[PDB]
């Protein structure tokens, strides 16, 4: 931990970056981008936070990006915008041949 | 309901409906957080059914 | 993206404890106003349906 | 002058407190008022006579 925590510049590509970039465009505001190394959206470990909630709670990043549900544990901490795109809990099945 | 007319059109405009209120009224936090509290719990489940 | 769309989903968005993706701000910071307006801008426009 | 009428044009009156129906999610409308998180989600389609 006493060396540099690795900064790997990588480069990042999907939805949620687009929805950054236009955002940031449409209010002129730029970003340090970073990854956390929770690896998850974020869970109360024995009440603490972890991930997207865990670093938007510490303020170490202002926002959290990616694929990211609204449910009021989450809004207790944190503050949603207007959800974007629609999910929950959905089914699954194998397609049938006609008859 | 009526089963002779049919819908059609893939999904777009993609949103949802809301609540409107005003801006100052502080209901709005409490309001969100009960709606969401209902979406869990299936109540807005029994509501649709 | 299956490799054959051999599989299907259901009504087409007819979902049981629908929810949503979105963005998460610090605590009552003055972006959120600005990043909603912002979005449901985007949504008005029709970029994001493409 | 850009006037409202309908809720909206109601409410920023102060006539009324809140809007229960099925008011869309937009940009416009949401410049004078707020919206609650979502409720039902839902598109725009056509109907035709079968
Ligand atoms: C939104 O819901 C909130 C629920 O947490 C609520 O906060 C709670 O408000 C009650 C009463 O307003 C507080 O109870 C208090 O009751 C007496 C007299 O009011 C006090 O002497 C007590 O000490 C006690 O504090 C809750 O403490 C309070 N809880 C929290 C977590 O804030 C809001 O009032 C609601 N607001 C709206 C606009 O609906
Ligand atoms: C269903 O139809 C497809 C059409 O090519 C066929 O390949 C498949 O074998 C059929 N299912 C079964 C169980 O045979």
């Amino acid at each position: 931990t006493d060396e540099e925590p690795g900064y790997i510049k990588k480069c990042c590509k999907g939805f949620c970056i687009d929805i950054l970039k236009k955002i940031s465009k449409s209010v002129k505001f730029t970003y340090d981008l970073y990854l956390v190394t929770n690896g998850k959206h974020g869970k109360k470990i024995n009440g603490t936070w972890n991930g997207m909630i865990g670093e938007v709670v510490m303020k170490r990043a202002y926002m959290a990006v990616g694929s990211l549900t609204i449910n009021e544990e989450r809004s207790e901490v944190v503050d949603f915008s207007v959800p974007f795109i629609e999910t929950g809990i959905s089914v699954m099945v194998s397609r049938s041949n006609g008859t | 309901q009526k089963c002779d007319l049919v819908t059609t059109g893939e999904l777009f405009f993609r949103s949802g409906f809301g609540i409107g209120m005003r801006k100052d009224s502080p209901w709005k936090q409490n309001v969100s957080l009960s709606i969401l509290k209902s979406h869990e719990n299936g109540f807005m489940e029994d509501l649709d059914k | 993206r299956d490799e054959g769309c051999k599989l299907v989903t259901i009504g087409s968005g007819k979902v049981f404890a629908s929810t949503g993706y979105g963005i998460a701000i610090q605590k009552d910071s003055g972006w959120k106003r600005q990043v909603d307006l912002a979005i449901l801008q985007l949504f008005g426009d029709g970029e994001m349906e493409e | 002058k850009k006037e409202w009428n309908g809720m909206m044009g109601e409410l920023l009156s102060g006539q009324a407190d809140m809007i229960v129906a099925p008011l869309t999610i937009n940009n416009e409308r949401a410049q004078y008022i707020e919206f609650s998180k979502p409720f039902k989600y839902q598109g725009l389609t056509i109907l035709v006579k079968k």
